[PDB]
């Protein structure tokens, strides 16, 4: 009767357990977002800021709220200082703190898992960075790829031994679209977006259907 | 961590989490430049002077009065420089944030109605001599006449907005003269270079009678700032295109 | 997400969720045009000038001063343009929202009583020179005489409302002259074209003695805005019907 | 003692279980609303905005409250920006968030299920869109039809294999009035409304009795 | 049913039980911070003030919050009085009070253990001081070294009989890096920082990789 | 124990835990000195007078008007001395705290935008005669031209900020004269000693016409305070380097 | 299920049960404070006001809070009236009320026991006074000595038959240091302070090490 | 029972439990005397007049204007007597309480920064004619030169603080004259009796030209109050040492 945290933890893990998955990875151009999503109205991937992206899994309304909360937090910082002072690290920490509190006090924990992706400025040679925040308020800093949603084990390994640096865009889309296939069928019925570092400002771009066709390999 | 505004308005967020940042809560300072707006074939454009004055003194001679507020719209603001700058900035964030939230941009009218809301908040400072008035232009994506997609909206100090539809408009000390020059040298649907030329010229005529202006100056190399908006979006005109068009105007 | 106003009043909602949007909380700006209202056989009509003045300057010459507030009612508002615009807008939403909520529209008197509430809120800005006064007209659906269903209500700056019942009324700088012309050329129950003609004519006469008016101008092509309301509803009169009736009046 | 959510969920599902049903579908003119309702004073379908419609099932006072909440939210957005910036997507998300919170914190969950219908502007060739929000704060984007209230399974399939594009008005009224008959008798004792895209502004129109007679087929 | 404190205590002790460890010790130059941390983005050691350092273990977001809370508290005092009035003793007491309250009232206790390190002013011959605050709000004043995180017993003794005064920097890094090895492998995958008393103002300095290589002994 | 500001702003913390400490909430007092800022090859520099006056009286003759706000930036503040001091202090903590929190320093523009926020808060005291205006300089770490990394930002009393880019700027009573001297003796990219010499010289020329200044005085031994900022950081110039450069200037 | 007070009472009594002890007694010069404390940074005895002293046992952060609370309360009274109106009786009552409330409402009672010592003004021939306040908000007025912390029974009696009036300073230090030895080894690793009535104002003085050596007898 | 201030500030405690006691919340009353401060070998000293005036009337002739604020620091306060007294008292408690809480005393600078905070609170009453300005002296325990450990800090009405370092300073009506006498008779590092003599002398000279002063008066037996602070602490000078040094000065 003190480890209700174990239970609450389970409630979340199970919620994220079912439901589609998402794959975020690093590559030549910047950061790739491949997430299973049949809808075209609702999303799981979104622009966070100029060089930040956001992707999540779990209960919609909940990770959706956090998505907005981020957009706002980012904008606030940008407005209060300079757009250049907005960092992924900041939002990551932010989210970690929020989910952690929600987990501890809110009546029902948030059945959510979030990924914050950052990509260096136009010129800067710095390599993209990734962050993952979980329902209990835990974070890790992956520099290669992040998997979340549904059953990860198979998709994780499928990537674990399938990832490479400077991995071409088309290839990367494949690397991921395959890691998804194997474990949990996977037509051009997804939500794919990218954080193109070549762009000067916005950096976030969504990859349509016609352009996707020429990127998603078959089985 | 707050969940943001219910209406997806960055402003409305501040209104309830950081009121201090709003205009509502708050010559002794440099003031705004003369700004002209013309409508033409492709889209619309804004050209602004660079003279910031405080009293009879020239405070700055490289003031950028025109800003790209969003992919398909820009605005210039005249009046207390400090207030003006802050205002246009907030306006930009307002628009951009709405998009990142709703996944869609605001209608032009929506954008214009927001700017009003903001100006309207400065009404207090306005009545105390710290007034500021913006001039908004944009390429109306939801328009029929892709040739008449350009629009110009002028403002009050009490927050009213007005559709111009005369092909041109101005704001700022020289506005009076500038508008009167455009009344003569401005021709409807025309080149982006013809309109941009007419604008840079009107600033010349304004400088003639308004000491708070003094637009193009070939000797010192001070040239107007401009921005054009067309189906391609909003783009900053280059100093070259400006200075060049400037010399050509001279006889 | 809020559950709305207990009285189904959009205004009352703002009053407790966004006070900033209310008038209550808030020449240096362009001001309202002359507006005339006539009662006739079918229903009623509103015709307004297009001249917006600020000081001795003409600020706008295409100001639309008459608005369709709801299926069976329209109103014109004179005074600080900015304030006026915002006021009529809110008034519209007020009415429309009530309907979407209650499933029924408001009684004409109910609509008039609301307008008062709003005007009454601007009393502070009124006393500081930013006053605005509306003129409300409507086809009283709950009326007996389907011929006398048209009504005209005038207002105070303190929020009082008055039933006109004289067949006509006006507001705005030229109101004084306009009314006096109607006292002579206005005939009771009559064509919708006879009344609309009388109106466009009174604006001509007002323009004669009021520099803040200057109604119909055949040379520049500036014509009054009008709106008629009859059992069919409220409809915007076309520029043709106006300009035509305008020339016919001239001798 | 952690899965009270399962219970609360059941309380709602059962409430919506009993009580009439509703069918919302896409067609030539715009969107059709056919809902079982003996009353003529109280409603389950209503105008949301200029191009939006609202329909719900469950406990009245509760979905009624949400109905108003929508009217207000929509108007606020319209007033604050432009009537043209009001979108179904927005209210849908809004509702999703509200029900989700009510489900999690309110003492008793809302025994409600909501449908938000949007229809492109007068000219625009865009096809109508539908959204369904449930008592727990979940949403989906149906482009054809939505069924809710009472026992859906039979009515669902009855529609599943009975729906077609450009489906005439009279026909559509039939398609639905029949999908209702089969499963859970069904005289002109309903509440029928439509979101006519031909209209320039309001777009919402209620279909009376005399006009309904010539639309509801017999058995 | 009165000793829920025993339970809450256990929840914390166990959380701090798993997860890496940290070693803080006194030496010639000032204070050394050696903590197990695979990440380079997130930290467990940080600058508190001019002559204060902070290190913690447990749940991140929680000890992270407290970290910020300290930076703030310290700065406030500095601003309100003089930077020279900011003392470790103050923050230590502060933390003791905060954790104590959190333990008693917050729904879930903070799975955290904190160490505040102070080091005399540039000239002053005074020897560095250490403070340790625990999840229940208890504090002790170690003048030699402090161990926390994971299983301490082995690491504690490994230090207990391995510590010496004026202990050279390179040596100290060894003393600690070994006390860690023995108990709970330990490559240059750490977060090492120091509170150099030689410095005139800031005093806190992080020891990079290249400089660390030449300090961490092998097995 | 509070968890700090959400934006990592010390100021924002005070705003919600100790409002009393903010400027917003609060000649009769000594006022600010003349301060000059020059840009040069390496980085930038600030040099300030030492004369604090109250009325026609000299209140202090060893006033340090230039402060190192952060590793790569310094600022001078002119106006009510008391207010000025408090302001610069808070500004420093603002910057430093952000770093200790975020683990990274603020962008130069970020730092400038903050200073504005603070000045903007003093606008009330400004309008009551207790105004203060800072001059901010820094070595922009995120700059391209490591030679043009030096920047100078001037301010309004309403919180506006301006990019100087003229190579030099000034603030304070003698600012007018000082700037005019620099217009003549200031040469672009140059020694750190050449610029520092030009500065100390401009303060001499300002002292000539401004009784509120009276810069270098060899007889009494009162010399300007300076601070240089280059890729190495911000450093206080020594009295020697100053007094020496002072005598050399004299013929 | 009504006598939770019995439980809460026990939680406190047990906490104060373990942990060192303290002895406060009356003598020639004024009031002596002998308390077991290995630390030199943290304290259990402190100056309350001009003629008041404070000593406590139990959980630190808790009795520490109360210590501050007293300093403040005393100062407030002094500021509001005159330093001469500040009395031990006042703070004693104050504490009694505070602990009593904390015991009754706070989630966990305060594991604390406090002693307030007063000593007449410079001239005045009045004899020192003592007060003891317990975790439940009870107070007594001892005129000779007070024992608290750890196991008291042995130390109590050791004093019970070992105390005398005008008891010299050196002797008194012995009387107490011995009463401690016998029951619950006891080197110059204590915190000793005194309330010297000879002093004109402050009256509180801490007894260092060098001066203590010549006062603490051996076994 | 409250747990006190988070910063260990008695003031901050009042700020949130008894705002009424703060200065912030609140000739028509007698006003402050002239006070002089000198630095010398051992430590520093403060000497103050005894004349309290209200209008042209003498209100008191035994006013103690110098107080021992803490073991190693004292301060004198000139201006509205009533306000002054309350202020110095609070200041003392401020310091003492901090010590009893933190177990350590505040740095001298810390003590000076606090006094500022307090003066700064009286700014409202200052602007209404009820101003008060303190003069703080202390033996800086954290100083290097045990001979230069003495320090003098002067104040603004807006809360600014200044390091004197001229060896002497004054405040109060005669301050102007007193300082000018010290400019002549004051010698740097010297006896505690030499400095105390110089001080009592400057009060004589101030009394010469300032009717609000009138220091030492052998006939009526009115002598200055003094306080010296050295490594031993702060001590009140005896009337004997004063009156004696007084007669000796007379020729």
């Amino acid at each position: 009767a003190e480890q209700i945290m174990r239970d609450r933890s389970e409630l979340a893990r199970k919620g994220i357990a079912r439901g589609r998955s998402v794959v975020v990875l690093t590559f030549r151009d910047g950061v790739l977002f491949v997430a299973e999503n049949p809808s075209t109205a609702l999303h799981k991937v979104s622009e966070l800021y100029d060089r930040l992206g956001f992707a999540a899994v779990g209960k919609y309304n909940e990770f959706e709220n956090l998505r907005r909360a981020g957009i706002v937090h980012a904008d606030m910082r940008g407005y209060s200082y300079d757009r250049r002072d907005v960092t992924g690290r900041s939002l990551a920490n932010a989210y970690a703190q929020t989910l952690g509190t929600i987990f501890t006090e809110q009546p029902k924990p948030y059945e959510v898992e979030i990924c914050v992706a950052e990509v260096g400025r136009v010129g800067s040679p710095k390599a993209p960075q990734l962050y993952r925040i979980t329902y209990d308020g835990s974070i890790v800093d992956e520099q290669h790829f992040v998997v979340m949603g549904g059953t990860t084990e198979p998709i994780a390994t499928a990537m674990r031994e399938s990832y490479r640096a400077d991995l071409d865009l088309e290839a990367a889309v494949g690397i991921a679209v395959n890691a998804l296939r194997q474990g949990g069928v996977d037509v051009a019925s997804l939500e794919v977006a990218v954080l193109d570092q070549s762009r000067p400002r916005r950096a976030f771009r969504r990859i349509a259907g016609t352009a996707l066709e020429q990127l998603v390999p078959a089985e | 961590l707050s969940f943001g505004s219910n209406l997806s308005s960055f402003t409305d967020y501040l209104r309830g989490h950081a009121p201090e940042l709003l205009p509502e809560n708050r010559d002794l300072a440099p003031h705004g430049t003369t700004i002209v707006a013309l409508t033409y074939k492709g889209g619309v454009l804004l050209a602004g002077d660079r003279r910031a004055t405080q009293g009879n003194l020239i405070a700055s001679r490289d003031v950028e009065a025109v800003y790209v507020t969003d992919e398909y719209s820009a605005a210039g603001i005249a009046g207390t420089a400090g207030i003006a700058i802050e205002l246009v900035r907030l306006f930009a964030v307002e628009l951009e944030h709405y998009e990142k939230i709703e996944g869609v941009p605001l209608t032009f009218d929506g954008k214009a109605n927001r700017l009003a809301s903001m100006v309207r908040g400065n009404l207090g400072a306005a009545m105390q001599g710290l007034a500021v008035v913006p001039l908004l232009v944009g390429y109306d994506l939801d328009a029929d006449d892709e040739s008449r997609a350009g629009r110009i909206v002028s403002y009050d100090v009490v927050g009213g907005r007005y559709e111009e539809r005369a092909g041109y408009h101005a704001v700022g000390s020289g506005s009076l003269f500038a508008k009167s020059a455009l009344k003569k040298i401005y021709s409807p649907d025309s080149d982006e270079e013809t309109a941009l030329r007419a604008a840079i010229e009107s600033l010349y005529d304004a400088a003639d009678d308004d000491s708070a202006t003094g637009g193009p100056d070939l000797t010192r190399g001070i040239y107007p700032t401009a921005v054009t908006i067309t189906q391609a979006g909003a783009v900053h005109v280059s100093e070259e295109t400006t200075s060049e068009l400037a010399r050509r105007i001279v006889a």
